[PDB]
RNA sequence: GAUGUUAGGAGGGCAAAUCCGCCGAAUUUAAGCAUAUAAUUAAGCGGAAGAAAAGAAAAUAACUAUGAUUCCUUUAGUAACG
RNA sequence: UGUAGGAGACCGAUAGCAAACAAGUACCGUGAGGGAAAGAUGAAAUAGUACUCAGGAAUGAGCAAUUAAAUAGUACCUGAAA
RNA sequence: UCUUAACCCACUCGUCUUGAAACACGGACCAAGGAGUCUAGCAAAUGUGCAAGUGUAUAUGAUUCUUUAAACAUUUUACGCA
RNA sequence: AUACUGACGUGCAAAUCGUUCAUUUCAAUCACGUUUAGGGGCGAAAGACUAAUCGAAAAGCCUAUUAGCUGGUUAUUUUCGA
RNA sequence: ACAUCUCCCUAGUGCAGAUCUUGGUGGAAGUAGCAACUAUUCAAAUGAGAACUUUGAAGACUGAAGUGGAGAAGGGUUUCUUGUCAACUGUGAUUGAACAAGAGUUAGCCGCUCCUAAGGGAUAGCUGAAAAGUGUUUAAAGGGGUCCCCGUCUCAAAAGGGAA
RNA sequence: AGCACAGUCUUAACGAUGGAUGUCUUGGUUCCUACAGCGAUGAAGGCCGCAGCAAAAUGCGAUACGCAAUGAAAAUUGCAGUGACUGAAUCAUCAGAAUGCUGAAUGUAAACUACACCAAUUCCCUGGGAAUAGUGGUACUCCUACAGAAA
């Protein structure tokens, strides 16, 4: 180190020569994961292949404010609903077995 | 030596063929040979 | 010379008479061809050729005799029976592989995934 | 000494200890402790190093014709039955 | 063009050209065909038979017609009974033309080539 | 538990780029060197596959909570360790 | 890695894979191993040096001779410097 | 222009070293090849676009499909940094 | 293999050749086969020997190890210049 | 097959030198040298051509611890006949252990092959992650017998043993 | 038909020498896309063969530079030789047939073409006749079944 210079924090020291790899792949690969779900949906008749899932809060302090996806419904919001496990595996509602359904709100 | 094994009899009989120069014939439509006292088969 | 379809027409004895033929007739080809005459040299080929067909058709007829000999009866011997890939010849059936125990069973048959649409 | 460090060391020479090996056909079977250097012969082990990058290329599947996987290939890609044929006239 | 099939290079071009199968040795030794016969049978270009006669368009042989003698499949080359060469030595043989430089004027008919011209048609 | 050229079967070995296990160093860095560093890297011995392993809670949170696995963007060169 | 495609602001025969090639070869090492040098006549040789003379022969020369071209003749493109 | 002449002047180049014409070191000769680069992170500089915002991340989308491996788009409290 | 510190010393030879000299019935010499392997062996001890290799063999790799030290470090003009 | 100075991007981008790398080449130089091992001569033949090929005559030498016979290792068609001379045969060369075309090694009894040894490799076990380290040592195991009595195996000598 | 000085150095011209330069390029190079295991039913590796004239990498395996079959399909050719006017000559495809000795390599062996043991074996013909010393099987571990022994 010398003159005006911060200190470094690079971790080249170990053999990351073997250890390092770059994307060339990115939109090729983009274009992939396109036609793999097109050629899906195209082959199920069309039909939505999409997976409704329920709102949930998002965490803690920070972000408790926030609601988005979740794993799945639920047998209390199911039961509510009207609707079996079986039939919401059988529907595109998103399934779960312990995800609790917690306050009345929600 | 003098003694011989049937294996390496052969052995030398196929490399003492293989030797021998090409056909003339072949140019019409020879890269490797050895030399006894020089070149030995290395066996 | 001597083509394919008429020796598939011979019977085996008739066959083996003709294979016998050809290799007394190449024999003196061969021995011709060691004097140091030069004379049918060329044929010898055509010959090797010609004995080449007469046992492949033997050959052929003679499988397909065994296989008719073993048709059914659940085992061909080993090199008789089907030779594929290792890894291929060990899986496990897709029979056996979609079988499925009775609670599975009701589970499938009750509750199949169906098609939809909306307004 | 005329059988010396040097020259004169080199005209002792005979009898050789090492042999052809027929697992290797690269001279390499040591007579006296029989064993080949370069395949293990009386190991069921091929003596397969990976140290040496040289010596792991200059023998591998595809130096020797290999004449039932080269005769395996496109059988593959083609997806014939086994005994089928083409169709008659 | 537009087909991410086949190479554009130069490269893998040239090297199908030298290394050829027979049914494409026949493709690269087709000729041109002459203007009325283009009519009647559909087609612009056949491949070259034994005893076709063709006229030569291009070289220092040019304008001369002929029978073929013998087609050079590895050479590619097709010789005609009046382009002869005298050798070196004064031995007499055919020049070897290549096919881009005759135009096909009588074709041989024969069982293969009807085929050909029903295929064609 | 033995014994069987009894009848039917299986394993062995090879190939290895990626994969999974074991077993497992040092040159090197600190301008010396011992802890630390190279690095749970290389070599060694094993096992697999067209991907493998992982995976359905003895989990994270302290919220208005989330809710099998894998991957990326990130947290983050940070809490922390020295 | 094996095989198959498609590529290039890549190299252009001392470069690029060790290998544009009969090279993982020759060759060297007791062996483990180590490991090369090595492409191009012309449009066409189904144009590859006919013929004559002098030569023991090699060769040479030619009034002779292919080619558009032979100080283009297969140790054949161009043919720098020393 | 080349060429010698002649008058006057004219010590082996590179090199490390305060100091080489040196009894300091390297250089028989000629040809080709032959040595401050690339990545990461950081800084100042200067350009450029925007400004209390900025970048569009992973990714999605399209009447995008030799060149397209880029280009184009992103149905109002994501994240980095400020 | 003692001496001639002989010849030889770009050899006949990376230890030869000549003459001299020691040994010659035993702790003898020779062959072949065999054993003991690398910080290991083996040594009538000289750190001797272990394939023209030894106060730690050969082969390959970690490795392009590291080197405050040696050497080299490539067209031109102009400006400021230790 | 070649340019762009019109503009601008990009780079394995500029050599005299590194005891540079690689390749070629000089002066040194027709020089150093071709000195172990007592010696050749004459005539003839062959051939283009003969000091050193062949034949003969002489002269000589090796001097049974032989430049003589045989065999082992090791080499491997080097052998032999028939050709032969681009390069090689450190001189010459018609010669040749070089090159070309062929030919040729014959076993009940000679060897190997067989037997065991010094030795080596395993089974049985047992350890060790395995790799390996060991080897009758906690075994239900090859032979002889009218169901009985015996028993670790295996390779290892081209000079030991070993029919002819 | 004469006349030159020599040697050494320099210059120009013209050649030898040498293989640079330039031009190529059925090769390399890196990337992206794509599929992706072989083996006791004997792989990979290694030998030994096999071409009319044939040494070699290539190719093939005792039917051996291909056999059969399919789709193309008239030539082949250094010489000899082999065909056509479409199962022939040529290719490509390649599913059928064939695939020496080995090699995990597995009857005991191994610087060996050495050596055991049990089955003698094959073909032809329509329930019989001929050939041939030839061909297989017999490793180690595991498993299921059976057996006769041992609680």
């Amino acid at each position: 180190v010398a003159h005006n210079n911060v200190l470094p924090n690079v971790h080249l020291h170990k053999w990351w020569q073997h250890r390092v790899r770059v994307n060339f792949s990115k939109n090729i690969k983009k274009k992939k994961r396109r036609l793999l779900r097109e050629k899906r949906r195209k082959a199920n008749g069309g039909t939505p292949i999409e997976k409704l899932h329920p709102i949930v809060h998002c965490p803690t302090q920070r972000y408790n404010f926030r609601t988005r996806l979740g794993k799945g419904f639920t047998f209390e919001e199911l039961k509510g609903a009207g609707l079996t496990p079986r039939a919401a595996q059988t529907i595109g509602i998103c399934y779960d077995k312990r995800r609790k359904n917690r306050s009345e709100e929600s | 030596g003098s003694i011989k094994r049937f294996r390496l009899k052969q052995r030398l009989g196929k490399c003492r063929r293989q030797n021998r120069p090409v056909p003339h014939w072949y140019r019409l439509k020879n890269t490797k040979r050895r030399h006894w006292r020089r070149t030995k088969l290395g066996l | 010379n001597v083509k394919a379809y008429e020796l598939r027409t011979l019977k085996k004895k008739e066959l083996l008479d003709k294979l016998d033929e050809l290799k007394k007739e190449l024999s003196g080809l061969r021995i011709s061809k060691a004097l140091g005459n030069s004379a049918k040299n060329s044929k010898i080929h055509g010959v090797r050729k010609n004995v080449a067909r007469v046992l492949t058709v033997y050959n052929q007829k003679r499988k397909m005799e065994l296989r008719q000999l073993y048709k059914n009866k659940k085992f061909k011997p080993y090199n008789l029976r089907k030779k594929l890939t290792k890894n291929k010849r060990l899986q496990l059936s897709p029979k056996q592989k979609a079988a499925m125990t009775l609670r599975q069973k009701k589970k499938v048959q009750n509750f199949p995934q169906r098609k939809y649409l909306v307004v | 000494g005329k059988a010396g460090k040097g020259t004169g060391s080199f005209g002792k020479r005979n009898g050789k200890t090492h042999f052809l090996c027929l697992r290797c056909g690269k001279r390499s079977y040591h007579l006296q402790k029989k064993k080949c250097a370069s395949c293990g012969y009386p190991s069921a082990k091929k003596r397969r190093f990976n140290w040496s990058v040289k010596a792991k290329r200059r023998n591998t599947t595809g130096t020797g014709r290999c004449r039932y996987i080269k005769t395996l290939r496109r059988k593959l890609k083609n997806k014939f039955t086994e005994g089928s044929t083409p169709k008659p006239k | 063009k537009f087909n991410k099939q086949k190479s554009s290079s130069r490269r893998k071009m040239r090297k199908a050209h030298f290394t050829a199968p027979a049914g494409l040795r026949r493709k690269i030794m087709s000729s041109k065909l002459s203007k009325e016969l283009r009519l009647k049978y559909k087609t612009r270009s056949l491949p070259v038979r034994k005893d076709d006669e063709v006229l030569i368009c291009r070289g220092h042989n040019h304008g001369r017609e002929g029978k073929v003698v013998k087609i050079n499949r590895k050479r590619y080359k097709i010789y005609v009974e009046r382009v002869t060469r005298e050798k070196v030595n004064g031995e007499s043989t055919f020049i070897g033309i290549h096919p881009s430089n005759v135009v096909l004027t009588k074709l041989k008919v024969d069982k293969n080539r009807k085929k050909i011209l029903d295929r064609k048609a």
